[PDB]
C-alpha cells in the first residue's frame, strides 16, 4: 500500500520519528552499501567474508563505512552520478552550527 | 506593519467560511512569509530559493534543476532538514528524534 | 571541541519531561526490555515488554539520560531519574 | 539630513557617500507628510547598542543570520536611520501574550 | 577496513589525494607517530618512544595490575624473569595474542638495563641531551662503543651532538649496563 | 503550505526555528503554549462601567460602607482601619486599574473572550465542589493569604527558564496577558464575596492553576511547521466559495488565498479603507 | 545489504556535491566501455566484455559478480566509463558553461573585470556563492574588452597595468546546444568549439572562478565539460531478461548504446579520412546523444525519439517529482506491512478500536522475539499455525533463517529458543495505524487497538468518522502494522484516538457525539421523556461502569 | 621505536549486557578486539595499559535495535618498524635466500644479497647456516639488522633488512 508524502507530513506533525523511519526502511526499501571514507561514493568493492574492502583509486582499504539508505537512495545516488554529479556522503561534520 | 496587514488577510480568508484556526497557525505561516525582511513568496520561486538544504528544495518543484547547481557550486547539505533524513532512510531530528538517549553505568549499576 | 557539554549547574531546558522523551525512553526500553535486556524493577506478574517498562519508569528505575540538544549543538544531558513526569 | 522638494540631480547625489564617518541621509519632503510610525500597525523599533545586540545573540546562542532580518530601506529603518547590522527590537501586542518582542538586524 | 581504532590527531582528509610521504630514520615517522602528539585529555604532549629495557617494565606493570584487577572483581632474573613473564601472560593475556609472548621474550632477552632504578637512571642522562624521542630510544635500545658506531647505527644524530660528547655519554651507559 | 514549512519546531530553548537554526518566532505563538490546552475565557477587567469594576473589585478597609463585612472573612471586624493592610488593597487595585487600560491598548474593540491558558471558571468551581464550600460561613484567608499569595503563583507560571534579563525580561511577556486574568479572577473582593474560598480551598485552587499551566506549555520537537501548514490546508479544503451570488464586493477563500500565497501583484480586487 | 560486514556503521551526516574530474571516473571504473553490443559474442548468450559486462554487476542469478562476486541482492553495481572522441557539454549547464564565458577573456582565461572597478569589489564582497556569480555576471556581460591597462585608485589620469591581453569579446548567444560569438566593418560570425570553450575554463585561476560560483576541490569549472563519461551499473539500466531466447534491456542501455555508437563514427572519422565539415557532423550528433541521454524534455529540440515512436526516458525525466525517485520512491513508498478495505460504521466498537477482518489479521504478522515471559504463549501460536487465527506465519532462527510454518517438515515439532523471532498474527489490542487519504491532518491518520471480527471489513467508532473524514459510501481505509516494540510505543504513546480527541487546530475537541446518537440524544433528554423500570434496568446494564446502584 | 600511543576502539553492546558488570564486559571485549591486533596506522597494539582508569564514556543507544555504542578511550604499548630502524633480534629460519630475524612481534628477512660477499650458504649443515672467514650465522644467533623498508599485512608488518653495512651483522 502507499506510504505516501501526506502520509508522512503527518507523521512528521505527531513527532513519529520512528515510526516515519520504519515505515520508509524496514517496511520497504531499507539496503546496506560501502562508502569511501575518502571520496565519499559507492565506489568500494567490498568482498565481505573474505573481509575486503577496497575504494581503487583512492588506494583505501581502511576508510571503509557500511550505511543503510533507502535502495531508491542508492539508486538516485548512481542516477545523479551517471549526469556527472558526485552526491558524496560523509559520516562526520566538517561545518559545525 | 506588513506583517500585520498580512495576518489579517490570511485571517479574514478562513474566518469568511466561518471556521477557526488557532492564532499561532496563521502567525507563523505570516512570520515565515516575513522573517527574511520582505515578502517571501510561497512558491517554487520564493521558499524554494532558500539557503536550505539542496535535497530539502529539491523535494519540491526544480528538483533536477536543484540537483544540478548543487555540484557545479559544491553545495554542502547538513543533513537536519526532515526531507534529507526521510531521502537517507535516518531517523530525523523530529519529536522523538530531536534529542539523544544514553546509558549512564553509574546510575544502572546504582539500581541493580 | 568538548565546550558543546553543558554542565549540571546552569541548565535551562524544562524539568518536566517532554511527551516525546516518554514515548521514545518507554519504547527504547521496551525494546531492550523484550530482546531479554535485565529488569530493575520487580515485574509484579508483569510480562508485556512496554508495560515492564511503563513500570521500571514510574518507579524511576530507567538507567538511561536524555541528551537534549540545542540549535547551536551544545546540550544538556538530563536524566530519566531527574525528570518530572506530570503527563 | 536633507529634506528635498522634488528631486537631487544625480551629479549631486555623488557626494553623499563623499565623505565619512560623517552619513547623509536624503528624505523627501512629500513622504514625510504624514509620520508612518504612528499608524495603527507599526510598532515600536528600538534601535540596540553594540552591547544590547552583542547579549541578544550570546543570550539565544546566534550567529547574525539566524535573525530575522529587516531592510536597511524599510520605512522605519529609514526613520531610525539604521544602519547595516544595527539591531532593531520591535514590541507589538499579542492576542496570546501581552506584548511580544522580536528583533530584527538590518541589511 | 573493520571496526578498528581512532587516534587523537584529526584527519582533514576531504577528497584530497594520498600524497602521503615516506618512512626512514631522517625522522620522518608517521604523521601517527609525530613529536606533537594529542593525549586524551585534549592538551599537546610529546610522543613516548620506549628502550627495550624501559618497555619491558611498562608491559610488565600493566600487566601486574591488570592481575590485581582481575583478583579484585574474582571475589565478589634473567631466565627465571621469562618462566615468571610467561605465568602472567597465562593470567591475563587471551592466550591468542601470541605477538605479546614474543614481545616480552625479545624484550626479556634482550633488555640492556634489568631493574627500574637503573632504566630511570638511564632515561635521566638521555633526558638532558634534547635529541627527538625515536634517538633517545634507539641509544637506550642499541648499545655501542665508538661515537661513529652510534652516529652510524642512529643517523639521525650526525651533527645534532659531539663526538666526545656522545661518547662520553655511552660510557656512562655502559657503567649503567645491568649484569643481568 | 507543508513543504514551506516541514523543519519548523519548537527547540529545547523555548525558541521557533527551522533547519538553518534561523528564528522565526521567539516564542511557539507569541505565549509558548500548546494549542491544544487553550479554551476561550473572558477576561472581565475589561468591560463595563469604572463604577462597576469598582463595585467587583474595589476593597477599602478604612470606609464603613467599603470594607469586606465580618461575615466574608474571620477577621473582618479587626480588619477595618488597618492602615498597612489598606496599602496592600491600595497596590492591589492600582494594578487591577493598570490592567483594565493594558487590555483595552491590546483588545481595542473590547473584546473579552480570548483563548487563554487555564480554564480558571472550573478550578474554582472544582474547588466549591471538592471542599463542599458553604456560601454563608466567613473565610479562614487573610488579606495576606490572598494578595501576597496570587502574587507568588504569578512567579511560578514559568514558560521560559534562564538566569539572565534577556531571557527573564522574555519570560515575563509570555506570561502578561494570562496574569492579567489571574489578578482579575482572583482579587481579595472576588475570592471572598463571590467564590467563598476557604484557605484551603484557595490554597489548591492555586496548585492546580501553577500544576495546570505548567502542563499548557508546548513541547519541544513539536513540529510546529506541519501543524501550522495543516491547520490552514485542511479548512482551505472545506471552502465552499468564490464570494456568494449577489458593502464592497472582495474576492475571498481558495482564490483569495491562492492570491495571497503567491504575493501576487496584480490583485483581483484591490481597495482602500479611509477612515 | 543482508550479510554481515566488518566495516563500521555509520549514519551520512554531510553530502557534499561535486562534479566528475575525468580523471576520477577512470579511477572509479571497473570497465572501460567498449562495444555498443550487449553480449552473444562467440554464440554464448552470457555478457560481452564491452556493455554490461561481468567488470559492473551481474544479469543472471549467477553468485557471480566477476568484482566483489557478492550476487545480486548484495552487489550495488560497479561504475564503468567511454572517453569521449572530442568534449561535449553537459546540457544541464549549458548556460551557466555560456554565462562564465559571457564573464572570461575567451584568450586568456582572465576574470574581464578585475577588483579596480568599485562596482566589481561591491560584486565580489558577496558572501554568498551564487548571488556572487549573478552580480559579477551582470557586470561582466556588458564588458567587451580585455584590458591590458585600466585608471588606477590613486589617480585616473595615470593608468595602470591589470596583467592580460587585449582581444575583443565576442557577443555569446546559444544555439540549440551550441555556443556562437559576434566579435566586431561588419562583426565576425563563428561556433565556439567544446574543445576552445574548455581550454579557457583550463586558463581560469583559481582565486577566479572560486570568486565565480566555484570550487577547487569539488567544483572545477573544466568539469562542466565530458571528456570521461561514466557508464552506470546494470541496477540502473536493468535487463528486464525473460525466457531463455529473448532479453529485454533498458531504454538507458539503448541511449548508452547509441552514444557509443555516435562515439565510435567521430572516433574512426577523425582518425581516417577526415572530410572535416562532416567530423562537425559525427560530433554534433555525440553532442547531441549525451545531452539527450540526461534530459530528452530539452527546450525547443526534436525528442530524441525511440525506434516505436517513444521518446526515451532521460534520467532528469526518472527523478522529475510526483513519481520520480524523490517524490515518488523517497517522500512516499509502497510498503509491506499494510491493509486496504472497505470501511463500515460499528456501534458496539470502542472509540480507540479498530474492527481488522480475520483474513486481514491472518496475513499481516509481528515479529515478537521469543523471550522467558512469551516463550510459553509463542510456541503455542506457532502450534497453531499460519492457518488457525491466534497463529504465526514465520519462526526465524538466531541463524538469520526463516522457517516458513506453511510448508517445514519441522513446522509441528520446533522447540523455540530465546532470541529468536516468532513472526506471530496480529492479535485483538495490537497498535495499528488506520488511516483514510487525501492525509490533510495529524488526525487523518491514529492509532487504534486492534479487534479481529469476521467479515471483509474495517469497523470503526462512528464519532471518529469526523477526524478521518469517512463516509461508508463504499469508503475504503489504510492500516499499516508496526515492527518494533519501539514503534508500538510511538503509536500508543502519541498518535492514539484518545489523545488526538482535543485537537490543536482549533483548540477544540476535533470528535463529538453524531447523527443516531446526536438525534437520540436529544430525544432521550427532554421533560417529556421517562423511562418505565423493565428498560430503565437494561439501560443501566449497557453502560459497561456501571456502579450496579440504581 | 616501541612507542605508547593515545587510541580509541568503539564498541556496540547489545542489551543483553545491560546488567552490572557491563563496565567489565566492555573493558573485556576492548582487550579481545584491540590486544594482539596489528594494523599499518600504528602496527602491533601488543598490550593495554592502565586496566583500572580505562575511560568507558556514555553509551549511546542505537535507534532501531536496543544496542548502545561507546567510545572507549585507552593507552597502549605499540610497535610500528621502520626503514633506516636499526634492530637487534633472533635468527628464526634459514635458505638458499637467506636468513630471517625475529624482532619484537615481528620478522625482518635478510636476503644473501643484502649480507657481505665473503659470507655463503651452507646447505650440509644441521641446522643450515652462512658461513663466514671469521663468523656463523645459524637457526639460534642474535643479528642486528637495518631495516631495508616494511610491508604491512592482514594482523602482520614484514620488513626486508640489511647486515652489509658496518657495525651490521652478528653480535
Ligand atoms: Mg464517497
Ligand atoms: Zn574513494
Ligand atoms: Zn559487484
Ligand atoms: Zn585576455
Amino acid at each position: 500500500l502507499r506510504f505516501g508524502e501526506m502520509e508522512r507530513d503527518c507523521m512528521i506533525a505527531h513527532g513519529a520519528a520512528s515510526f516515519l523511519k520504519e515505515r520508509l526502511m524496514e517496511a520497504s526499501d531499507a539496503f546496506r552499501v560501502h562508502i569511501c571514507g575518502i571520496c565519499g561514493l559507492m565506489t568500494v568493492i567490498a568482498k565481505l567474508n573474505h573481509n575486503q574492502f577496497e575504494c581503487k583509486g583512492c588506494d583505501n582499504k581502511i576508510d571503509i563505512y557500511q550505511i543503510h539508505i533507502p535502495y531508491a537512495a542508492k539508486l538516485l545516488f548512481q542516477e545523479l552520478m551517471a549526469m556527472n554529479i558526485t552526491p558524496r556522503l560523509y559520516t562526520d561534520r566538517s561545518r559545525d552550527f | 506593519a506588513g506583517r500585520a496587514a498580512l495576518y489579517k488577510e490570511v485571517y479574514n480568508v478562513i474566518a469568511s467560511d466561518g471556521s477557526y484556526v488557532n492564532y499561532r497557525h496563521m502567525a507563523l505561516l505570516v512570520d515565515v512569509m516575513t522573517t527574511q525582511g520582505g515578502l517571501t513568496s510561497v512558491t517554487r520561486h520564493g521558499f524554494n530559493r532558500s539557503n536550505t538544504g539542496a535535497l530539502m528544495r529539491c523535494s519540491f518543484e526544480e528538483t533536477v534543476e536543484i540537483l544540478f547547481e548543487a555540484g557545479a557550486s559544491a553545495e554542502l547539505d547538513d543533513c537536519r532538514g526532515v526531507s534529507e533524513n526521510v531521502i537517507l532512510g535516518q531517523m530525523a531530528p523530529i519529536g522523538t528524534g530531536a534529542f539523544d538517549v544514553m546509558i549512564d553505568e553509574e546510575s544502572l549499576v546504582k539500581y541493580m | 571541541l568538548k565546550e558543546k557539554a553543558i554542565p549540571k549547574d546552569q541548565r535551562a531546558t524544562t524539568p518536566y519531561m517532554t511527551k516525546y522523551e516518554r514515548a521514545r525512553i518507554l519504547g527504547t526500553r521496551a525494546l531492550q526490555i523484550s530482546m531479554n535486556a535485565p529488569v530493575f524493577v520487580d515485574l509484579e506478574g508483569e510480562t508485556d515488554p512496554l508495560r515492564i517498562a511503563m513500570k521500571e519508569l514510574a518507579e524511576k528505575k530507567i538507567p538511561l539520560v536524555i541528551r537534549r540538544y540545542l540549535p547551536d549543538g551544545s546540550f544538556e544531558d538530563w536524566s530519566v531519574e531527574e525528570l518530572i513526569v506530570d503527563l | 539630513i536633507f529634506v528635498y522638494q522634488n528631486n537631487i540631480t544625480p551629479s549631486a547625489m555623488k557626494l553623499v557617500p563623499s565623505i565619512p564617518p560623517a552619513t547623509i541621509e536624503t528624505f523627501n519632503e512629500a513622504a514625510l507628510v504624514v509620520n508612518i510610525t504612528h499608524h495603527e500597525l507599526v510598532p515600536k523599533h528600538i534601535r540596540l547598542s553594540s552591547d544590547e545586540k552583542r547579549e541578544l545573540l550570546k543570550r539565544y546562542r546566534l550567529k547574525e543570520s539566524q535573525l530575522p532580518r529587516i531592510q536597511r530601506a524599510d520605512p522605519v529603518a529609514l526613520y531610525l536611520g539604521l544602519k547595516r547590522g544595527e539591531v532593531v527590537k520591535i514590541i507589538r501586542k499579542s492576542e496570546t501574550s501581552g506584548r511580544y518582542a522580536s528583533y530584527r538586524i538590518c541589511m | 577496513m573493520n571496526v578498528s581504532t581512532s587516534t587523537f590527531q584529526t584527519r582533514r582528509r576531504r577528497l584530497k589525494k594520498v600524497e602521503e610521504e615516506e618512512n626512514a630514520a631522517t625522522l620522518q615517522l608517521g604523521q601517527e607517530f609525530q613529536l606533537k602528539q594529542i593525549n586524551h585529555q585534549g592538551e599537546e604532549e610529546e610522543l613516548i618512544a620506549l628502550n627495550l629495557s624501559e618497555a619491558r617494565l611498562v608491559i610488565k606493570e600493566a600487566l601486574v595490575e591488570r592481575r590485581r584487577a582481575f583478583k579484585r572483581s574474582q571475589k565478589k632474573t634473567r631466565e627465571k624473569e621469562l618462566e615468571s613473564i610467561d605465568v602472567l601472560l597465562e593470567q591475563t593475556t587471551g592466550g591468542n595474542n601470541k605477538d605479546l609472548k614474543n614481545t616480552m621474550q625479545y624484550l626479556t632477552n634482550f633488555s640492556r638495563f634489568r631493574d627500574q632504578e637503573t632504566v630511570g637512571a638511564v632515561i635521566q642522562l638521555l633526558k638532558s641531551t634534547g635529541l627527538h624521542p625515536f634517538e633517545v630510544a634507539q641509544l637506550g635500545s642499541l648499545a655501542c662503543d665508538t661515537a661513529d658506531e652510534a652516529k652510524t647505527l642512529i643517523p639521525s644524530l650526525n651533527n645534532k651532538i659531539s663526538d666526545d660528547e656522545l661518547e662520553r655519554i655511552l660510557k656512562e651507559l655502559s657503567n649503567l649496563e645491568t649484569l643481568y | 503550505l507543508v513543504k514551506a514549512l516541514e523543519d519548523i519546531m519548537v527547540h529545547y530553548d523555548n525558541t521557533t526555528r527551522n533547519s538553518l537554526g534561523n528564528v522565526i518566532q521567539f516564542i511557539y505563538g507569541e505565549d509558548g503554549m500548546d494549542a491544544a490546552h487553550i479554551e476561550k475565557q473572558s477576561l472581565d477587567t475589561i468591560g463595563g462601567s469604572d463604577a462597576a469594576f469598582e463595585k467587583r473589585y474595589r476593597v477599602d478597609l478604612l470606609n464603613t460602607d467599603h470594607t469586606l463585612d465580618p461575615s466574608l472573612l474571620e477577621s473582618g471586624s479587626e480588619i477595618l482601619g488597618d492602615l498597612k493592610l489598606q496599602v496592600l488593597l491600595d497596590e492591589e487595585y492600582k494594578q487591577l486599574v493598570k490592567d483594565r487600560k493594558f487590555l483595552r491598548e491590546v483588545f481595542v474593540d473590547g473584546e473579552a473572550n480570548w483563548p487563554l491558558p487555564v480554564n480558571i471558571r472550573r478550578i474554582i468551581q472544582n474547588a466549591q465542589q471538592t471542599f463542599h464550600i458553604d456560601h454563608t460561613k466567613p473565610s479562614d484567608l487573610t488579606i495576606k493569604d490572598i494578595v501576597l499569595g496570587v502574587k507568588d503563583l504569578q512567579e511560578n507560571l514559568l514558560v521560559l527558564r534562564g538566569k539572565n534579563e534577556i531571557i527573564q525580561n522574555a519570560q515575563r511577556d509570555a506570561v502578561t496577558l494570562f496574569c492579567c486574568l489571574l489578578r482579575s479572577r482572583l482579587a481579595t473582593r472576588r475570592v471572598l464575596q463571590e467564590y467563598r474560598l476557604t484557605k484551603q480551598a484557595f490554597d489548591w485552587v492555586l496548585s492546580n492553576i501553577e500544576a495546570q499551566f505548567l502542563r499548557s506549555v508546548v513541547h519541544p520537537g513539536e513540529m510546529v511547521g506541519v501543524l501550522a501548514a495543516q491547520s490552514i490546508g485542511e479548512p482551505a479544503t472545506q471552502m465552499t466559495l468564490n464570494t456568494f451570488h449577489f458593502s464592497k464586493k472582495v474576492t475571498s477563500g481558495v482564490p483569495r488565498l491562492k492570491e495571497i500565497l503567491n504575493v501576487a501583484k496584480n490583485m483581483k480586487t484591490p481597495s482602500l479603507t479611509v477612515y | 545489504g543482508q550479510q554481515y560486514s566488518s566495516a563500521p556503521l555509520r549514519t551520512v551526516k554531510e553530502v557534499q556535491f561535486g562534479l566528475f574530474s575525468p580523471e576520477e571516473v577512470r579511477a572509479i571504473s571497473v570497465a572501460k566501455i567498449r562495444f555498443p553490443e550487449t553480449m552473444d559474442e562467440t554464440q554464448t548468450r552470457a555478457k560481452i566484455g564491452g556493455l554490461n559486462d561481468p567488470r559492473l554487476g551481474s544479469i543472471d542469478r549467477n553468485l557471480k559478480c566477476q568484482t566483489c562476486q557478492e550476487g545480486m541482492n548484495e552487489c550495488p553495481g560497479h561504475f564503468g566509463h567511454i572517453d569521449l572522441a572530442k568534449p561535449v557539454f553537459h546540457v544541464g549547464f549549458i548556460a551557466k558553461i555560456k554565462k562564465v564565458c559571457e564573464c572570461v577573456c575567451m584568450h586568456c582565461g582572465k576574470l574581464l573585470l578585475d577588483e579596480h572597478n568599485e562596482l566589481m569589489r561591491q560584486a565580489l564582497a558577496i558572501k554568498d556563492s551564487k548571488k556572487r556569480f549573478a552580480a559579477i555576471w551582470t557586470l561582466c556581460k556588458t564588458k567587451m574588452v580585455c584590458e591590458t591597462d585600466v585608471p588606477s585608485e590613486d589617480d585616473p589620469t595615470q593608468l595602470v597595468s591589470r596583467g592580460g591581453c587585449g582581444n575583443t569579446q565576442p557577443t555569446i548567444r546559444k544555439d540549440g546546444l551550441k555556443l556562437v560569438g559576434s566579435w566586431k566593418d561588419e562583426p565576425e560570425l563563428r561556433v565556439l568549439s567544446t574543445e576552445e570553450i574548455l581550454n579557457i575554463f583550463k586558463h581560469i585561476s583559481v582565486k577566479d572562478f572560486t570568486s565565480l560560483g566555484f570550487n577547487e576541490v569539488f567544483s572545477r569549472p573544466e568539469w562542466m565539460i565530458l571528456t570521461c563519461l561514466p557508464v552506470p551499473p546494470p541496477p540502473v539500466r536493468p535487463s528486464i531478461s525473460f525466457n531463455e531466447s529473448q532479453r529485454g534491456e533498458d531504454d538507458l542501455t539503448f541511449k548508452l548504446a547509441d552514444i557509443l555508437k555516435a562515439n565510435i563514427s567521430l572516433e574512426t572519422l577523425e582518425h581516417n579520412g577526415a572530410p572535416h565539415h562532416a567530423i562537425e557532423e559525427a560530433e554534433s550528433l555525440l553532442q547531441f546523444h549525451v545531452a539527450t541521454y540526461m534530459d530528452n524534455d530539452i527546450a525547443g529540440q526534436p525528442q530524441a525519439l525511440q525506434k516505436s515512436g517513444r521518446p526515451v526516458k532521460s534520467i532528469r525525466a526518472r527523478l522529475k517529482g510526483k513519481e520520480g525517485r524523490i517524490r515518488g520512491n523517497l517522500m512516499g513508498k509502497r510498503v509491506d506491512f499494510s491493509a486496504r478495505t472497505v470501511i463500515s460504521g460499528d456501534p458496539n466498537l470502542e472509540l480507540d478500536q479498530v474492527g481488522v477482518p480475520k483474513s486481514i489479521a491472518k496475513t499481516l504478522t509481528y515479529p515478537e522475539v521469543v523471550t522467558p515471559y512469551n516463550i510459553d504463549r509463542l510456541t503455542q501460536l506457532v502450534r497453531n499455525g499460519p492457518n488457525e487465527h491466534p497463529g504465526a506465519k514465520y519462526v526465524i532462527r538466531d541463524s538469520g533463517d526463516r522457517i516458513d510454518l506453511r510448508y517445514s517438515k519441522r513446522a509441528g515439532d520446533i522447540q523455540l529458543q530465546y532470541g529468536w523471532k516468532v513472526e506471530r498474527h496480529i492479535m485483538d489490542n495490537d497498535p495499528v495505524l488506520f488511516n483514510r487519504q487525501p492525509s490533510l491532518h495529524k488526525m487523518s491518520m491514529m492509532a487504534h487497538r486492534v479487534k479481529v471480527i469476521p467479515y471483509s471489513t474495517f469497523r470503526l467508532n462512528l464519532s471518529v468518522t469526523s477526524p478521518y473524514n469517512a463516509d461508508f459510501d463504499g469508503d475504503e481505509m489504510n492500516l499499516h502494522v508496526p515492527q518494533s516494540e519501539e514503534t508500538r510505543a510511538e503509536l500508543s504513546q502519541l498518535c492514539a484516538v484518545p489523545l488526538q480527541i482535543v485537537s490543536p487546530q482549533s483548540n477544540k475537541p476535533c470528535m463529538g457525539i453524531v447523527q443516531d446518537t446526536l438525534c437520540g440524544i436529544r430525544k432521550l433528554t427532554l421533560r417529556d421523556t421517562f423511562i418505565e423500570l423493565d428498560q430503565v434496568l437494561n439501560m443501566l446494564y449497557w453502560v459497561p461502569d456501571w456502579d450496579g446502584v440504581i | 621505536m616501541f612507542f605508547i600511543k593515545d587510541l580509541s576502539l568503539n564498541i556496540t553492546l547489545h542489551p543483553s549486557f545491560f546488567g552490572p558488570r557491563m563496565k567489565q564486559y566492555l573493558k573485556t571485549k576492548l582487550l579481545e578486539e584491540v590486544e594482539g591486533s596489528c594494523t599499518g596506522k600504528f602496527g602491533y597494539i601488543l598490550c593495554v595499559l592502565d586496566y583500572d582508569n580505562i575511560d568507558i564514556q556514555r553509551g549511546r543507544i542505537l535507534p532501531t535495535d536496543g544496542s548502545a555504542e561507546f567510545n572507549v578511550k585507552y593507552r597502549a604499548v605499540v610497535f610500528k618498524p621502520f626503514k633506516g630502524e636499526v634492530v637487534d633480534g633472533t635468527v628464526v629460519s634459514c635458505s638458499q635466500h637467506g636468513f630471517e630475524v625475529q624482532v619484537g612481534p615481528m620478522k625482518v628477512f635478510v636476503t644473501k644479497h643484502l649480507m657481505p660477499q665473503d659470507l655463503t650458504f651452507n646447505a650440509g649443515s644441521n641446522p643450515p647456516s652462512y658461513q663466514s672467514s671469521e663468523d656463523v650465522i645459524t637457526i639460534k644467533s642474535r643479528i642486528r639488522v637495518k631495516i631495508e623498508g616494511c610491508i604491512s599485512q592482514v594482523s602482520s608488518i614484514h620488513a626486508i633488512g640489511s647486515i652489509k653495512e658496518d657495525y651490521l651483522g652478528a653480535i
